[PDB]
């Protein structure tokens, strides 16, 4: 635990995990792509909404 | 120690039997020898080489 | 900084068989006089490998080929290289080979070896070039367009400098250096191995055991690979950059491993001599 350390009183938004990705991750296999995720049949622009 | 038999504990590989000058040459990536039965049979020193 | 190539004869693609190479060691255990069975990625005996030229033929329309596409990478790639004035230069691996993904790179800049993983915005016709001067008799590295960009740059790696003479040699090729890539676990898993030889029109038959070289910790997904050559400039080849290059006599084979069992051969000396494709 790292509450003490990592931890802010107004919210510590530095720490960041990744959501809605396509496929599952290979075993140590690093992505760091910022690419927009599209969820469903419209495809995206570049554009979150 | 040599010619003896010992109990050896080579680079977290533990055993027992006799040390003996090898003839073989590893090559560098190498550090254990097996035979047949799997069984390490050769080691490289890793001080003397 | 990208330069995409001109003047480049069009012909279809050449194959080739690989007898018996593309053997390397699985482990690093020492084994003598023994027959060990083995499973892992390897290159299936008398497979078919794809073939490349660099090379220009002089004529009317002659042959202007400099080959470097991008081949797909599926489980493991064997790459032999017949060369005799340092023509291939490297390697980039990725999926799309542009900033949205990261990509590794491994290239000779003719001082350092390098090695990065990281954001790279390739060039659609990525390359290097030596330059020829007539004053002084030289070769000079003066050329190199393999990236755009670099960003998010996550793993570096600077070998000692070094001299690496660029000389356009003539004649026979003189070097065949076999490389086998895996990419297993986030592990670039890099085999070598270097036979003199002597020839000039075909992969060597034979057999050499290729022996680890190095497992870069990259942990990035890999699907295509493209080859960096170099090429030549001087006082002869005018042109904009497009067109006034010559390519090096040069040659490179491709095959892809598959996971199959050998049974190879360690000698008395701990050597793999030879090998069955069960
Ligand atoms: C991955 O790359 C991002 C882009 O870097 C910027 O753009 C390049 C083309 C180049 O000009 C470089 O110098 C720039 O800094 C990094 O920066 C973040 O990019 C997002 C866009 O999605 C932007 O909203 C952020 O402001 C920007 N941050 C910074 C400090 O520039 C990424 O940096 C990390 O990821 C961000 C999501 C954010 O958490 C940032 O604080 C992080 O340092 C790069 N990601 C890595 C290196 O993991
Ligand atoms: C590694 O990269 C390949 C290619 O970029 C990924 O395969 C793609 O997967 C998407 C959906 O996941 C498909 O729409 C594409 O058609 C696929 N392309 C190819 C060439 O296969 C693969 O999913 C990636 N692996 C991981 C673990 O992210
Ligand atoms: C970069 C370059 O221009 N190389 C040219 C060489 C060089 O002049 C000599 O290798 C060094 O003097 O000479 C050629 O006739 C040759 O041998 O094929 C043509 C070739 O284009
Ligand atoms: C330490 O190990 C090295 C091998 O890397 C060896 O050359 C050297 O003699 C060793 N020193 C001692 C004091 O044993
Ligand atoms: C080279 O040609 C390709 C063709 O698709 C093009 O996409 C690319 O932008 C060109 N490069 C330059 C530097 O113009
Ligand atoms: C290798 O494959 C190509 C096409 O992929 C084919 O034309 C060629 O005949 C093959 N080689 C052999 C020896 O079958
Ligand atoms: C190649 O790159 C290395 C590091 O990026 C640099 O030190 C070296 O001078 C370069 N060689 C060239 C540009 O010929
Ligand atoms: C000749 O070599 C020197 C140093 O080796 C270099 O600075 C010079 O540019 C070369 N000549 C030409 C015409 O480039
Ligand atoms: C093994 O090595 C020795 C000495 O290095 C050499 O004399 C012998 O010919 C080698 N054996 C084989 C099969 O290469």
């Amino acid at each position: 635990n790292s509450n003490n350390l990592d931890s802010k009183v107004g919210g510590n938004y530095n720490y960041l995990y990744r959501l809605f990705r396509k496929s599952n991750l290979k075993p140590f296999e690093r992505d760091i792509s910022t690419e927009i995720y599209q969820a469903g049949s419209t495809p995206c622009n570049g554009v979150e909404g | 120690v040599k010619n003896k038999c010992v109990n050896f504990n080579f680079n977290g590989l533990t055993g027992t039997g006799v040390l003996t000058e090898s003839n073989k040459k590893f090559l560098p990536f190498q550090q254990f020898g097996r035979d047949i039965a799997d069984t390490t049979d050769a080691v490289r020193d890793p001080q003397t080489l | 900084q990208c330069v995409n190539l001109t003047t480049r004869t069009q012909l279809p693609p050449a194959y080739t068989n690989s007898f018996t190479r593309g053997v390397y060691y699985p482990d690093k255990v020492f084994r003598s006089s023994v027959l060990h069975s083995t499973q892992d990625l390897f290159l299936p005996f008398f497979s078919n490998v794809t073939w490349f030229h660099a090379i220009h033929v002089s004529g009317t329309n002659g042959t202007k080929r400099f080959d470097n596409p991008v081949l797909p990478f599926n489980d493991g790639v064997y790459f032999a290289s017949t060369e005799k004035s340092n023509i291939i230069r490297g390697w980039i691996f990725g999926t799309t080979l542009d900033s949205k993904t990261q990509s590794l790179l491994i290239v000779n800049n003719a001082t350092n070896v390098v090695i990065k993983v990281c954001e790279f915005q390739f060039c659609n016709d990525p390359f290097l070039g030596v330059y020829y001067h007539k004053n002084n008799k030289s070769w000079m590295e003066s050329e190199f367009r393999v990236y755009s960009s670099a960003n998010n740059c996550t793993f570096e790696y600077v070998s000692q400098p070094f001299l690496m003479d660029l000389e356009g040699k003539q004649g026979n090729f003189k070097n065949l250096r076999e490389f086998v890539f895996k990419n297993i676990d986030g592990y670039f898993k890099i085999y070598s191995k270097h036979t003199p030889i002597n020839l000039v029109r075909d992969l060597p038959q034979g057999f050499s055991a290729l022996e680890p070289l190095v497992d870069l910790p990259i942990g990035i997904n890999i699907t295509r690979f493209q080859t960096l050559l170099a090429l030549h400039r001087s006082y002869l080849t005018p042109g904009d950059s497009s067109s006034g290059w010559t390519a090096g006599a040069a040659a490179y084979y491709v095959g892809y491993l598959q996971p199959r069992t050998f049974l190879l051969k360690y000698n008395e000396n701990g050597t793999i001599t030879d090998a069955v494709d069960c």
